[PDB]
């Protein structure tokens, strides 16, 4: 009891993607690789993680995390089943894209209104 | 765990812990060496003998001296531990097989320092780097732990968990 | 009047607790002998040690401190206006030589620690309907979830399906 | 459906004495209870509620 | 007050205090360098068992744009003046034994941090 | 022994907000089996049922 | 069970409770900080405590108020355990139950850095 699990009706599991095309966006933009970064820069900075490694840095998540955001939404660069973690507390960008993530899918609200509308 | 991508190699482990008790000496459990390792002795040994570096890489901002009095004790313990060659025999003597000579040790600790130990960060010919920049990380990580600054992470969090279709099954 | 003594360190230690009461002025106003009630308070600490040691040395330091202390001059003036005679307040103890704020913060910090010590009592609904058959009082108190009787003062415990 | 009235009115009342009690937590009025730490009361009250 | 690790000059490392026996001052020394220099703390170890340690020095001002962040318009800010201000507890683990919330205020350029 | 503890960060699901130790958010079921629960407090009965 | 008076009144029973439960100067302590202060009397730090009692460091233990009341405890006491502990090694000098700060004075007198650590450890 309790051990054995099933499914939900929406459950469905990523069947794993690649990180290269993700590598490629995020250096495209105003990252500093973490071979070449001043140690004291880490202090007021966010680490983004991809996969579980520890690559680049940023200084400016609100706008990553949002372009990421919009990246995924559009179904170009990123597939629909990577997934982006904002870490407020601490900064943090954790992403993964290997498969085994159980999610499902869910509607967006943008403030207080759903995107679902009669059309 | 660390395990690169479906590699041949089955997936790795680094446990760094903490001694509970001078007291707070952090220890490691690398693959491959039964033993424990201060991480002091780790860090010099990827390439780092100036100690500003260590810390640098293990604590990031230094205006909050309450971290770096937990730091200290381990950070002393390992005084006797400068140079990368002295560095590279400890963790040798430790190995599994330990070589007859200094010379296989050096090489059996170097592979082991570079192919066994995280993976998934790199296992080019070049990546130190990064592999130290990572176990910084871990290091920040388990210190914010002790100071009760971040909570722990629960085990059956499923946002922790992944699972194993009949692809990665077969 | 206290006996004279030929120790250097009695006398030393009357110098000294009279040069403490002299703080404040106080001999002046009260007209109170700061050397005759020095070497009282000297003899007193004396004849409860009987000994020159550490102790008696702790002790003439705390009285020096203690009377010399300008938080709470009250107990210096209560001291060289006779309420306290130097028997007293050589046998007096830290605790009792404090000013009346620091009493008063002490004895609402130990009454605030002894409430706190205490454990909460169980909670439930006290009536008089039900007799309790281990005392024969009928003060109780019961708990529905079958209901469990409590007994108030006898204590019998019992339930009822 | 009269029975209704007085349970949803006692639930109210339940509901608007545990918002006073973390209110009354939060702005630090709420004293410990001997034997238990703040956290320990806050919640024992709240299960007698 | 507290104390901070000072490096060495030459090799870089950590430096360990000293007694001067001779003038009678307090210097910080070199494991493997002979580097000295004259201190200024007058310190060497301070243990906080009661650990007193303020909550507001480890919020920072980017907790404010967190959609999962209760919000309140009765705690307005100081320096800015602005509404809109968001509350939460310590949320670190060794809560001695406190709710006190802390409130941020929720606007751009201000970051600003309190406590009622 | 205890309420519905915090399984994510600082909240039991990710309806209810953080620091929300209403009774509602902690397991208080305020509906009966007669008028239907609520999800969320469906959930936590399977959990004490579990 | 309480049998003499305290069975009865809960402030004869506070103390009994306190002497049966174990205190240790974590309990009571709240800050301990070590200095190397050559000469006593220049005292670093701002104390008008030890020119009146009278090597080249100490440890500055001051202890907490409500604590030490909620146990009942007296500096004179902690000082004479403290001394008879450690033998006739150290020497406490406590300080007056009058002054705000509950402040304390650890020296030895007859490798000796780590020794006021482990000591006071
Ligand atoms: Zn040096
Ligand atoms: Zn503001």
């Amino acid at each position: 009891v309790g051990l054995v699990k099933n499914l939900a009706l929406m459950a469905y599991i990523s069947v794993g993607s690649q990180p290269s095309p993700i590598l490629e966006f995020l250096e495209e933009w105003s990252m500093e690789n973490l071979e070449e970064i001043s140690p004291a820069a880490i202090a007021d900075a966010t680490k983004i993680f991809v996969n579980g490694c520890w690559v680049g840095i940023h200084k400016d998540p609100e706008q990553l995390m949002n372009t990421l955001r919009k990246l995924r939404r559009q179904m170009d660069i990123i597939v629909s089943e990577v997934s982006m973690i904002r870490d407020i507390r601490e900064r943090e960008i954790r992403i993964y894209t290997d498969a085994g993530r159980i999610c499902r899918p869910l509607l967006i609200v943008e403030k207080q209104k759903l995107l679902l509308k009669k059309r | 765990r660390s395990c690169l991508e479906n590699s041949s190699r089955p997936t790795s482990t680094i446990w760094v812990s903490m001694l509970a008790r001078i007291g707070q000496r952090i220890v490691a459990t690398l693959p491959y060496i039964k033993q424990e390792v201060p991480i002091i002795i780790v860090f010099r040994a990827l390439g780092f003998v100036s100690d500003r570096d260590i810390l640098e890489h293990i604590i990031y901002d230094f205006e909050d001296p309450e971290m770096m009095e937990m730091v200290k004790p381990s950070l002393d313990e390992a005084f006797v531990i400068q140079e990368q060659n002295v560095a590279l025999n400890f963790i040798g003597s430790r190995g599994a097989k330990p070589g007859v000579t200094k010379e296989k040790r050096i090489k059996y600790a170097k592979e082991v320092l570079q192919k066994e130990m995280l993976p998934h960060v790199g296992v080019s010919d070049f990546c130190e780097t990064k592999k130290a920049y990572f176990l910084g990380y871990m290091v920040h990580r388990l210190l914010l732990a002790a100071l009760g600054r971040r909570e722990l992470d629960d085990r059956d969090h499923y946002g922790n968990k992944r699972l194993d279709l009949a692809g990665p099954l077969l | 009047r206290a006996p004279s003594t030929s120790d250097s360190v009695r006398l030393k230690c009357r110098e000294m607790l009279a040069a403490a009461l002299r703080t404040g002025d106080d001999y002046i106003a009260i007209g109170a002998d700061e050397e005759e009630l020095g070497s009282q308070i000297e003899e007193a600490i004396y004849q409860e040690i009987r000994n020159t040691d550490m102790k008696y040395k702790n002790r003439v330091r705390s009285r020096i401190s203690n009377l010399k202390d300008a938080k709470n001059p009250n107990l210096r003036k209560n001291v060289l206006c006779g309420n306290i005679p130097p028997d007293l307040f050589a046998r007096m103890t830290a605790e009792e030589m404090a000013s009346d704020e620091l009493k008063e913060m002490r004895k609402n910090l130990t009454k605030e620690a002894i409430r706190e010590h205490q454990m909460a009592k169980t909670g439930g609904t006290q009536t008089d309907l039900f007799t309790c058959g281990k005392c024969k009082k009928k003060n109780c108190t019961y708990t529905q979830v079958t209901t469990f009787v409590v007994c108030n003062e006898c204590g019998n415990r019992w339930k009822f399906c | 459906s009269k029975t209704y009235q007085d349970i949803q009115n006692t639930i109210k009342k339940a509901k608007q004495d545990v918002i006073e009690v973390i209110e009354k937590a939060h702005n630090n009025e709420l004293e410990p209870t001997p034997g238990n730490t703040l956290r320990q009361t806050f919640e024992n009250q709240v299960n007698r509620i | 007050g507290f104390v901070g690790i000072r490096f060495c000059q030459e090799c870089n490392n950590m430096l360990y205090p000293k007694e001067d026996k001779e003038n009678r001052i307090l210097l910080y020394a070199c494991r493997n360098c002979d580097y000295q220099q004259e201190a200024d703390n007058s310190c060497i170890y301070v243990n906080k068992i009661t650990h007193e340690v303020d909550e507001l020095t480890q919020i920072i001002a980017d907790v404010s744009q967190d959609p999962t962040l209760p919000r309140t318009e009765d705690h307005p800010c100081q320096k800015c003046g602005h509404k809109e201000a968001v509350f939460f507890q310590s949320h670190s683990a060794r809560a001695e034994d406190a709710m006190r919330l802390y409130y941020v205020c929720t606007a751009p350029h201000c970051g600003h941090r309190w406590t009622e | 022994g205890k309420r519905i503890p915090f399984g994510f960060k600082h909240r039991t699901l990710p309806h209810f907000i953080k620091d929300d130790y209403g009774p509602e958010s902690r397991g208080f079921v305020e509906n009966s089996y007669l008028a239907g629960l609520t999800p969320t407090e469906f959930f936590f009965h399977a959990m004490g049922g579990r | 069970f309480l049998l003499g008076q305290s069975a009865r009144d809960a402030e004869r029973a506070k103390d009994i409770l306190c002497r049966l439960e174990h205190t240790t100067l974590r309990k009571v302590t709240a800050n301990t900080a070590i200095y190397y202060d050559p000469n006593p009397q220049s005292t670093v730090v701002a104390e008008d405590q030890e020119w009146v009692n009278v090597s080249p460091w100490l440890l500055r233990v001051e202890l907490d108020r409500k604590h030490m009341t909620d146990r009942k405890l007296t500096m004179e006491q902690i000082a004479e355990k403290i001394n008879a502990g450690f033998g006739d090694d150290l020497n406490c000098i406590f300080n007056d139950d009058n002054a705000e700060k509950l402040v304390l004075r650890i020296r030895i007198m007859n490798d000796d850095d780590v020794f006021l650590r482990c000591i006071e450890s």
